C-alpha cells in the first residue's frame, strides 16, 4: 500500500517514491541525501478523518530512480506559493542537485 | 565511392521548424531538444541539454538558447549553471554564459526562461530556494545581477509593447513590473493592485499573452486580466469560462503550458476537463475550448487528445499541442481549429513545444 | 544504379535495418536522425575509424566493401536502432567488431548515430 | 514527528544481492547499476555510472568498482576515464582512480573489466583503437601498468588458481597469459599454441571458467579448452555441442555473456538457437543446453526465455539469465535447471548481471 501513488500520505508527490527505490517513506535509499528544504502538503487521513501536514523532502545526489512515479496534486499550488509547489526540484539547494526520489514525511496534525 | 561528412545545416528551412523540449524525466541528466519539421513530421536534429534543460529561440531566429546544470562528475563535484548559445542552422555550441548556482530546476513552463522583446536580455527564474529573477546580457555574454525585488514572486511574462520590461506574479495576488535599463539593471518598477485571491481563486502562471495585455485562467475556470498599455498595470476579473451546463459538469482548466492567445482575433485557447475538484489542475485536456476574449463567450470546443501544453504561432495561424510524447498540429485561422497531423514519438517526456520564430518585429 | 545511391531511393527502404548495405550495423541509423546515409546529423562529427565488412547487394548481384562509421559528440539519437551482425566477429578481429563505440577516438566520444559508407566492389 | 534521514546501508544481506548493469543505451550517458535481492525481486539501490559504465564487485565483497568516462560538459570538454571505488553496503562513492583516455567503450562483456584472483589489481581492456590491458593497483589507487604485449588481443580471463594471473584471446587464435608481480607490473608471460582457427571457427569470448581450465564455444557450436593447471597453457578442441539431429536443425550458440560453468559438476550452460547461419551469433536463446564437459555430451535442455546473458553462483548453485530487461533466477543444484522466479523490469538495456561474491 505504501508503494502506491494512492496511499493517503502521498497526496502531493511529484516524483519516484523512495520506498520503491531501496529506501522507505522516511529514509533515503543508500547513497542519496535528504533535501533540507521541501514543499509541504496537507493530506486527509482516511482512518481518523483528520488532516496532517506532510513534508515532501527529495533524496538527492543520484540519478533518477525510475520506479513508482507519482504525480498527485492535492492542494498543490503554483510557484508564487512556493512551498506548496511540486513542479520544482526540492533538491535544488543540495550539494548535488540530481534528483533521485521523493519521500513523504509526516510532521503532525494540520 | 562515398565519404561520411559533418558540418551540415538543418535540411528544412527555419520556417518549418519546431522545438520539442524533452526532459527525459526517467533519465533527466540527458534531457535534450528535438528539432522537427511540423509540415511533414520529419526529425531534423537535436541539442543536448544535460540535467533538466530549458530552451528558447532567439527573437531574431539565429540562435538557440539553452539553460542547464552541469557538475564536474554529474552526481558529485562542483556545480555549473549556465546559459548556452547554439547556432540554429548548424545545431552547434558557440558560447557558455555562467550563472550563479541557483537557476530554477523544474518543469518546462515558458515563463521560467524568456527574453526581452528587444532580444537583448535573457530573463530567467532563480530559486535558492529564495526567488529572484536573473538577467543575462546577450551582447556581453555576462550575467548582470539578481532582481531581488522579485522575492516571493514567480515566472517571467515579457511585455511585448516595450523593449526591456517584464512582469512576474507575486504571492500577494498582484503583478510586479520590472523595467530594465540599457545595462540590464533595474531602472524602475511598479506593483499592481491584487488581481486574484491566492487563497480562493489561484491562477495558472501560463499567460495568454497579447501585445499590451495578458489573460490568466484560474483553478476554478475564471479569467483574470492585466492591462499594461498604460504607465501602470491595471488588473481585472474574474469572468467565467463556464456556462451553467459547464458548471453543472464541473468543467475546469488543466495542464501546464495550458493556454494560448491568437492576437489578431482575440481568441484564447484553453485545455479543459470535466469533473474538476481539488487536485485535478494538471489533468490532461478532455477538450480544447476556444474563447472570444472580447465577447467573453466560447466559440468552439474540440477533442483535447490528452494534451497538456500548447503554443501558438501568430504568423502562420497555428496551434501545436503536446500530450507528453506526441505533437498535434492545428490550423487556427478559423474559430474551430482543424487538425492537420500528429507527430508521434516526438519526445519521451516533454511539456513544452515552441516554433522557430518567423518575423515578429 | 539506385541500389548504390541511397539518396535516390525510397526513405523507408534506406531507413530499414534490412537495407542491403546495413548488414553489420549496431546503433541508430543516421538517416533517421536528421542526417543521411553519408552525412552526419547537424552538430555531430564523423568517426575517423570504423568497423568494416562486405555486404551483398541483391539488386545488382555484386558484393561491396562497407565502412561502418559513427557520428559523435551528441547524445543518443534514439531512432532506427539496428543490431545486424553479418560476418561480424569478436574483438580479437577488432575492425570486424561492432560491440564497441567506433567514436572511441573522437574529440568527444559520445555516440550519436551510425551508418554504412560504400567504399567499393569487394 | 518523523525525520527523513540518510546514511543508511542496503537493507538485505550481501549474500542476497545481484547487480544488473543497465547500459540505458537510449540514454547512454546515464548508465547505472541496479542492485536487487534475487530471493524476492526487491530493488535495493543503485550506483550511477555516467557514459557506458562497466561494473564488478570486489572479490572480498566490500567494494563496488565502476569504470566510466566523463567530460567537463558531457558532449564537449576534456575527457576523464576513471575507475571508481564505492562502498558496497552504503552505495557511496569513495575514490576515483585516473585512467589514460582509452578505456574500452563497448557492450558489457565480463572480460572487459575484471580483477586478479587475490583482488589486489583491477585488470581492464583498453582500445585506442590499438588494444592493450590496463592494470590498476586498488590499494594505491593508481594505474600502474599498461600491457602492450596484448596488442591485437581482446578481453581478460582471470586464472582462479593463481593470485595475479590472467589470459587474453589473441588474433592468432591462441592465448596470451600474463602473470603480474606484487607491484602490478608484468612479472612473466607466455603464449599458447593456436587453439582455434580465427577464420574458420571463431569463438565467443565469454569463458566457461573452472578453477584451472576454461572452455569456449564457437560460432558453429564447437568447444575449445584451455588448461592452465601448469604455467604453460595447454589448448585443445574442437568437440561439438551438436549431435546429428541437432545439426539437421542448424542449432548454434548465440548471445553475449552466453556460457557458464558449474564447477562442482563440470556442467557447462550455453544459450542455443535453431536455424543458425551467418549473422545469428547474438540471437536470443531458444534453449539453454546443459553439457557434461567430461563426457562431451549434452545432459539436458530447457526453454531459453529469449535470454542473452547469464552468470553462475557456485556456492548456492544458482544461474541467472537476462534477456535485456528481465532477470530469471534458476536453481542448478541438479542437472536440469529449475526456474525459481523472474524479476521483471530490472533494467532497460542490460547485457550483464553478476552476484555479490560470497567466496572471499
Amino acid at each position: 500500500e505504501v508503494n502506491s501513488c494512492d496511499y493517503w500520505r502521498h497526496c502531493a508527490v511529484d516524483g519516484f517514491l523512495c520506498s520503491c527505490c531501496g529506501g522507505t517513506t522516511t529514509t533515503c535509499p543508500p547513497g542519496s541525501t535528504p533535501s533540507p528544504i521541501s514543499w509541504i502538503g496537507t493530506c486527509h487521513n482516511p482512518h481518523d478523518g483528520k488532516d496532517y501536514l506532510i513534508s515532501y523532502h527529495d533524496c538527492c545526489g543520484k540519478t533518477a530512480c525510475g520506479r513508482c512515479q507519482c504525480n498527485t496534486q492535492t492542494r498543490e499550488r503554483p510557484g508564487y506559493e512556493f512551498f506548496l509547489h511540486n513542479d520544482v526540484n526540492w533538491c535544488m539547494a543540495n550539494e548535488n542537485s540530481t534528483f533521485h526520489c521523493t519521500t513523504s514525511v509526516l510532521v503532525g496534525l494540520a | 565511392r562515398e565519404v561520411l561528412t559533418g558540418g551540415h545545416s538543418v535540411s528544412a528551412p527555419q520556417e518549418n521548424r519546431i522545438y520539442v523540449m524533452d526532459s527525459v524525466f526517467m533519465h533527466l541528466t540527458e534531457s535534450r531538444v528535438h528539432v522537427y519539421d511540423y509540415t511533414n513530421g520529419k526529425f531534423l536534429g537535436m541539442v543536448p541539454t544535460a540535467f533538466n534543460g530549458h530552451v528558447q529561440v532567439s527573437n531574431d531566429g539565429k540562435k538557440i538558447y539553452t539553460m542547464t546544470t552541469y557538475h564536474e562528475r554529474i552526481t558529485r563535484g562542483k556545480r555549473s549553471d549556465v546559459v548556452e548559445v547554439w547556432d540554429a542552422d548548424k545545431l552547434t555550441f558557440e558560447k557558455e554564459i555562467s550563472l550563479p548556482p541557483k537557476r530554477v530546476q523544474g518543469l518546462n513552463y515558458d515563463g521560467l526562461f524568456r527574453q526581452t522583446t528587444d532580444g537583448k536580455f535573457i530573463v530567467l527564474q532563480n530559486a535558492s530556494p529564495a526567488t529572484s529573477i536573473g538577467i543575462v546580457d546577450v551582447a556581453k555574454g555576462d550575467y548582470v545581477e539578481d532582481v531581488t525585488a522579485a522575492a516571493g514572486c514567480w515566472s517571467v511574462i515579457p511585455q511585448p509593447n516595450r523593449p526591456r520590461s517584464f512582469m512576474t506574479i507575486c504571492g500577494d495576488g498582484g503583478l510586479l513590473t520590472i523595467n530594465l535599463g540599457e545595462d540590464g539593471k533595474v531602472a524602475s518598477q511598479s506593483r499592481s493592485k491584487q488581481m486574484f485571491s491566492v487563497k480562493d481563486d489561484p491562477i495558472f502562471i501560463a499567460p495568454a499573452l497579447d501585445k499590451d495585455k495578458a489573460h490568466f485562467v484560474s483553478y476554478y475556470g475564471n479569467v483574470y486580466s492585466a492591462d499594461f498599455s498604460g504607465d501602470e498595470v491595471k488588473v481585472d476579473g474574474p469572468w467565467s469560462l463556464l456556462n451553467d451546463e459547464d458548471k453543472a459538469k464541473n468543467w475546469v482548466p488543466g495542464g501546464y503550458n495550458l493556454v494560448g492567445l491568437h492576437r489578431a482575433s482575440g481568441r484564447m485557447y484553453v485545455f479543459m476537463h470535466p469533473d474538476g475538484k481539488e487536485g485535478t489542475h494538471k489533468f490532461p485536456a478532455a477538450e480544447i475550448w476556444v474563447m472570444d476574449t472580447k465577447t467573453k463567450q466560447r466559440v468552439a470546443r474540440i477533442p483535447g487528445r490528452d494534451a497538456l501544453s500548447m503554443t501558438i504561432d501568430q504568423q502562420r495561424n497555428l496551434m501545436l499541442t503536446l500530450d507528453g510524447g506526441n505533437v498535434n498540429v492545428y490550423d487556427i485561422s478559423q474559430p474551430e481549429p482543424k487538425l492537420l497531423r500528429t507527430i508521434e514519438g516526438a519526445a519521451e517526456a516533454s511539456l513544452q513545444v515552441q516554433f522557430h520564430p518567423v518575423g515578429g518585429t
